[PDB]
């Protein structure tokens, strides 16, 4: 357990290696390479993970060394271990291992396969640092890692142009959250004095006593930060169009790595946020307002990609519920377990379109139900833990947490809207289903972790994270048999609209406000439109308006005044003799009336 | 008491490098990698002798290593070198970029190299100098005779592409903002001395000597105007900015003159140690306006270097934002802010200087520096492309880098001393972010938009490889421990702050 520091450096040797192989390596040397540095970390972590419940669930510390001191501002470079950090360093480790050797099967025979390692190694180094860090700023810089890294790996096929807009949006909006972030940690070094968690939570309370409106700031900036990271309102305008990438990249992303950043984050910083109670229904109303425009942004949605995407944010949105209404342990378990089902999910996509000649159009491939059987099995049960079904799968079990946690409380409209984005998700899940197909140990391990035996797995939350208050036995069952009922009724009404041949579906698609609203949700409720319009368009306009350099001229024109004069002047000089005389009897004239005046 | 030496020995290596000549065409730059080598190795030596990591803050003046020679006592001017922490790794940055520039120019067999290697290290004496030298007349002395050879070399030996015109149109573009900033700080300084004359009685030209000086408020306004105006056209500091992309872009096009020319900001330093410990009231009243100055400045270099379709240039607006950064950091009387400027100030020149070898090394093989005539160069070369992205990850404030880390301490002074700049700047690294990434996409990624971009191109030697491989390594090694650079610029950075605080 004294490795904790091993699961930084492996990755971190394995992307060096990869990156200065320069694709000379074979593609064999090269896959061993990198999967064996990211199932090297998952075997630390799993060792690490076994002395940590062999030594009594204590949260420990590994200071490296010291990042920078600067009088009072010290800031080091120290590693931290709870229940918290284990749970996403183990989801985190275990998910890129199994992405990773599907990808060392997926990649084969393509160009920038080293490269392609090297940036996930870097990933997956960024992210454990993210997930282990002792001070905000080491998680800063884990951030940014994680950012980066999403940016190289999104534009990976670099000759096409709309993989490199994606990716350079994707950096651009996730740099704006992480300057809310900046904003967040400025304002907690300037009122508290550290960066560190622990201590920012014990000397929070001394210090706000007669005041509570910077801390309310820090944590609105914290907010901001997350819903960047996370792809929430207002920042989530980047993740459909960021799929333009591979696949593993994208499973990376939206299972483990980019999406769950602010989640922990805000898990993390639970005691900042539960002193200033505004803040944490404000992230719970984010997460409600963002699940349902995630749903409704999957209902109209013609790729596959994009409704993940799509489902990947209505998930997100859950698990900021799940923490506006105090319900952490709730939201930790959702965490893994959609890791799970959305990597399952995500790699078995890839299946579909390697195998269907790369086409990502749902309504151009129909009938795949029998083509392929194991990886329609897969897509079931992914769709069946993402609808919900009760019993059998891990996403029930979250859910039906979320929303015990949410109405135990006494967040009903918070409630109302899950169970609603519950009946939403499942609806849109079973459409894609049944679109794409009616009309392999890593997709093992995941079609296994999908089922209840992944709910059967427990985070070790006890200790760092507080209990989420008990409901009623009478209401939990109430509460159970509501959201079985909700995906029951939703799967048998897509399966009523979609399977067969659609009479419902084109009568009210076809119409005008049916087409509006169809128009309208495809492109995600015209935020894309806005911040074209009202952040980048001014921009490109400001960069036309300028690229004369306006200052420049501005001060060449004592230059042109100049030459002006000179040549003005030189006229004077017209070479006539008695012009000469004349204009020194001028001057004699001139200093002999200055010289009378005074 | 080898300051004196550490100024003289690029002059005499650049008359050595002239004279010999006449051994050979391949000779001159052996010579300038000798006597670089040589000045670097006195700069650490002096780094490993000086103690700074334990040294105290005894208030201004506090020098680790002083030397004192008469020059003209008739105004009380003396060859007055003194050399402490801030000072120490500006010198040792300066040797390290020298030898950068001698190492980037090396396949030149050209006749008149003797010339060029001549006035690129009377440059670089000329900058050592500056750092090193506190009398005044003598720091205006190296502070405009480094603008001679400046002006030469890129006038004579610049970009082989444009016309002699042009060429001449940047250098005396430049040349005559410079002097001219560097003619009013003369009148700031002789005003200074006339007034210390006054009140006193002695010519007294030193450092020392004029911060005993007592100014009525009106006066001191104007001599610290006169100074930030020298120090602003020298940052630059827009409107004051123009030119320094002229000069880059028509530079030569090896790229040594940017990294041992202009590379080095003595405009900051000079700020440090001259605009804030002698007018330290003056400088307080005209905080909001070189802060709004450098928040105009960060955002001003990014629309440019968005907007621009050579990559040099966009480069030198890269420059423009990030010293408008330190401009910021430099007025805020913070610990950290300065700290994060000293730590700032390095980490742009060596990521700058990665830059500006890249982009001469791409010039020299695609034949071009349009941004719109070369596309999808990854898989064209074999160590360029990575290495110009990595560059270009660090100049957006990325963490493993020291810009993040300068960037970061110099933004949280500033928070802790005035919040509403610090989020404007913060919004200044989203658009340094936002013109990395067209310059990114812009350069390397895409398609092939010309015959040039389209085959394959042959790769870097082992020479241009090492060096940037080192710069790499350096920057690297700069944003994961800045803790020694930290601790050799403690006691200097700190008797300043003291000295700009504790007399408001
Ligand atoms: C705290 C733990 C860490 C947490 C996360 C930290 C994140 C911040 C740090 C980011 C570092 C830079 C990341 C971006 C690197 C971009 C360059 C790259 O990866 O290039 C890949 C390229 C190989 O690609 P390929 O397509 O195969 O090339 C064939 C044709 N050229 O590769 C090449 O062509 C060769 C290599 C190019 C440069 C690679 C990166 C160099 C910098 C890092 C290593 C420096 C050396 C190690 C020692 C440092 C000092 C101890
Ligand atoms: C992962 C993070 C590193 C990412 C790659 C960059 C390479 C490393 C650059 C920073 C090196 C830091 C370092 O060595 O600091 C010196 C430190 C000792 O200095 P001090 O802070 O005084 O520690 C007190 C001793 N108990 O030394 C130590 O504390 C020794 C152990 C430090 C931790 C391992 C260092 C190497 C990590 C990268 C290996 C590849
Ligand atoms: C809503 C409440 C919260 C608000 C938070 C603050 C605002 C967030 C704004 C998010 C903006 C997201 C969209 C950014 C897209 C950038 C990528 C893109 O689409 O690039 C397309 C285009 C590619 O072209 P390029 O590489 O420039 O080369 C020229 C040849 N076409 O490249 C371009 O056209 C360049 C586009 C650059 C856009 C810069 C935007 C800066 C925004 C600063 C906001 C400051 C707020 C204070
Ligand atoms: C209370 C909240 C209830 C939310 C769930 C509503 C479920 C029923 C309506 C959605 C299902 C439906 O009818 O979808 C049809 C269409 C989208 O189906 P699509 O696959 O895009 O059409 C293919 C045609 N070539 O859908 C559309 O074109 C838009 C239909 C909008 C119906 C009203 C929604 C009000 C909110
Ligand atoms: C902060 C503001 C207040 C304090 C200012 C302190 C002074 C220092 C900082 C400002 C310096 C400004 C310099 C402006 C000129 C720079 C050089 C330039 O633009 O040259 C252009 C041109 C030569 O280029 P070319 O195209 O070859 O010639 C045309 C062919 N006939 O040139 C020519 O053709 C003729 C050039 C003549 C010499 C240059 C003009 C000097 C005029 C006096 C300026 C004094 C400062 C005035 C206040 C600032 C400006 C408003
Ligand atoms: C275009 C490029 C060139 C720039 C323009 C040319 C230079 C312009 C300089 C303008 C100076 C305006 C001075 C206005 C007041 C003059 C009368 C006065 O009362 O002076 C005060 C003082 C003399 O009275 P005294 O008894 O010595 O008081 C000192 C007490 N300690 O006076 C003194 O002791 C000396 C005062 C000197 C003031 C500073 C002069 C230089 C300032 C920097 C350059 C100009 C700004 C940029």
């Amino acid at each position: 357990m004294n490795m904790l520091a091993l699961t930084i450096i492996l990755p971190l040797i394995g992307f060096v290696l990869l990156a200065f192989s320069r694709g000379r390596w074979s593609e064999n040397v090269s896959a061993i390479v990198g999967v064996g540095s990211v199932g090297l970390a998952a075997l630390v972590t799993a060792f690490i993970g076994v002395d940590f419940f062999a030594n009594g669930e204590q949260t420990y510390s590994q200071p490296l060394w010291t990042w920078m001191s600067v009088g009072d501002f010290n800031i080091g470079f120290n590693l931290v271990l709870d229940g918290l950090s284990l749970t996403m360093l183990s989801v985190v480790t275990g998910v890129g291992f199994l992405i990773h050797m599907y990808a060392s099967w997926y990649m084969r025979g393509e160009e920038g396969y080293s490269r392609f390692f090297a940036y996930t190694n870097l990933f997956i180094a960024s992210m454990v640092v993210l997930v282990l860090a002792d001070n905000l700023l080491l998680m800063y810089l884990g951030w940014e890692g994680v950012g980066l890294c999403s940016y190289l790996l999104i534009g990976f096929y670099y000759t096409d142009p709309k993989n490199g807009a994606a990716a350079m949006k994707a950096f651009v909006v996730t740099r704006v959250g992480d300057v809310f972030l900046a904003f967040a940690l400025f304002i907690l070094y300037n009122e508290l004095g550290t960066l560190n968690f622990r201590e920012m939570v014990e000397l929070a309370p001394a210090h706000f006593a007669d005041g509570n409106n910077m801390l309310m700031w820090a944590t609105l900036m914290l907010l901001g930060g997350a819903v960047g990271k996370s792809a929430q309102l207002p920042l989530q305008t980047w993740l459909a169009d960021a799929m333009a990438g591979p696949t593993p990249v994208s499973a990376l992303i939206h299972a483990a790595t980019m999406v769950t950043a602010g989640v922990y984050l805000i898990a993390r910083t639970h005691g900042l946020f539960l002193m200033t109670p505004e803040v944490l229904h404000l992230v719970g109303i984010v997460g409600a307002v963002t699940l349902l425009l995630a749903g409704f942004a999957a209902l109209v949605q013609t790729d596959i990609k994009r409704v993940l995407a799509y489902s990947t944010m209505s998930q997100i949105g859950y698990m900021f519920l799940a923490l506006g209404v105090q319900a952490w342990d709730a939201a930790i378990f959702h965490l893994m377990t959609h890791a799970f089902f959305k990597a399952l999910l995500f790699l078995a996509s890839g299946s579909v379109i390697l195998a269907c000649h790369h086409e990502q159009n749902i309504f151009k491939m129909g009938g795949l139900r029998k083509s392929i059987p194991l990886v329609y099995l897969c897509f079931l049960v992914g769709g069946a833990a993402l609808s919900a079904l009760p019993l059998v799968t891990a996403g029930f079990f979250s859910k039906d947490e979320i929303l015990a946690g949410a109405m135990a409380n006494g967040h009903i409209n918070l409630m109302v809207a899950g169970l609603v984005g519950a009946f939403m998700t499942s609806l849109y899940t079973f459409r894609m289903i049944f679109i794409v197909f009616h009309g392999s140990l890593p997709l093992i391990v995941l079609l296994i972790l999908s089922t209840f035996v992944g709910a059967l797995i427990v985070p070790p939350l006890q200790g760092v994270l507080p209990q989420t208050t008990e409901l009623a036995h009478g209401s939990m069952l109430t509460l159970e048999i509501t959201s079985g009922v909700v995906a029951v009724v939703g799967i048998l009404l897509a399966a009523w609209l979609w399977l067969g041949k659609r009479t419902l579906v084109t009568s009210i698609a076809n119409s005008a406000p049916g087409r509006l609203l169809s128009t309208w949700w495809y492109n995600a409720w015209g935020f894309d439109w806005l911040y074209d319009k009202v952040f980048v368009k001014p921009f490109l306009g400001i960069a036309w308006l300028l690229k004369r350099d306006p200052l420049n001229s501005m001060m060449n024109i004592p230059a042109v005044l100049s030459r002006f004069a000179g040549k003005g002047l030189l006229l004077s000089e017209n070479g006539y003799l008695r012009w000469y005389v004349a204009s020194m009897s001028i001057g004699a004239v001139v200093v002999l009336a200055l010289l009378m005046v005074l | 008491m080898l300051l004196p030496w550490l100024i003289l020995i690029p002059f005499i290596g650049g008359f050595l490098c002239w004279q010999t000549e006449r051994f050979g065409v391949k000779v001159p730059r052996w010579i300038a990698l000798i006597t670089m080598g040589l000045t670097l190795a006195l700069s650490l030596q002096l780094w490993l002798q000086g103690g700074y990591s334990l040294t105290q803050s005894a208030g201004i003046p506090q020098w680790q290593s002083e030397f004192d020679m008469p020059w003209i006592p008739r105004f009380g001017i003396s060859i007055h070198l003194a050399i402490d922490g801030l000072s120490l790794l500006m010198v040792v940055l300066t040797g390290l970029l020298g030898v950068l520039a001698v190492l980037c120019s090396w396949k030149e067999i050209e006749k008149y190299q003797g010339f060029f290697h001549l006035n690129l290290m009377w440059i670089l004496g000329g900058v050592i100098g500056v750092f090193l030298a506190i009398d005044m007349f003598l720091f205006f002395f190296f502070w405009e005779m480094m603008l001679v050879p400046m002006y030469f070399l890129i006038a004579l030996w610049g970009h082989k592409a444009s016309d002699g015109k042009t060429r001449i149109t940047a250098a005396t573009k430049f040349f005559i903002y410079t002097q001219a900033s560097g003619l009013v700080m003369l009148i700031a300084i002789l005003a200074l001395v006339f007034v210390h004359y006054n009140a006193t009685g002695v010519w007294t030209f030193n450092y020392e000597e004029l911060l005993n000086t007592p100014m009525s408020s009106g006066v001191e306004y104007l001599l610290m105007l006169g100074f930030f105006i020298a120090f602003a056209v020298k940052m630059p500091v827009v409107p004051l900015h123009g030119w320094l992309p002229d000069a880059h872009s028509q530079a030569p096009t090896a790229g040594s003159v940017d990294l041992a020319g202009i590379l080095l900001k003595t405009a900051a330093y000079g700020l440090l140690r001259f605009s804030l410990p002698l007018f330290p009231n003056a400088s307080a009243e005209f905080a909001p306006i070189a802060m709004w100055l450098g928040v105009i400045g960060i955002f001003y270099g990014a629309w440019m270097a968005f907007a621009q379709t050579d990559i040099k240039r966009l480069i030198a607006y890269t420059s423009v934002s990030h010293m408008g950064f330190v401009l910021i950091a430099i007025y805020t009387g913070s610990q950290l802010a300065y700290q994060g400027a000293v730590i700032q100030m390095i980490a742009h020149g060596l990521s700058a200087a990665g830059l500006f070898i890249l982009c001469g090394q791409l010039y020299e093989r695609i034949h071009t520096r349009d941004m719109r005539m070369m596309g999808g160069l990854w898989s064209k070369m074999k160590w360029l492309p990575a290495l110009s992205l990595f560059f270009a990850v660090a100049t957006l404030g990325m963490p493993g880098t020291g810009n993040f880390v300068g960037e970061f301490m110099i933004l949280f002074g500033s928070f802790q001393v005035v919040p509403v700049i610090t989020v404007i700047s913060t919004f200044g690294l989203v658009f340094a972010s936002v013109y990395s990434l067209a310059m990114l996409h812009r350069a390397y990624f895409g398609k092939a938009k010309s015959q040039i971009a389209s085959q394959e191109l042959p790769g870097m030697s082992l020479r241009e490889l090492f060096m940037i491989l080192l710069l790499v390594v350096l920057l690297v090694l700069l944003g994961f421990y800045p803790q020694p650079i930290l601790d050799t610029s403690h006691s200097a950075i700190g008797n300043i702050q003291q000295w700009f605080v504790n007399s408001v």
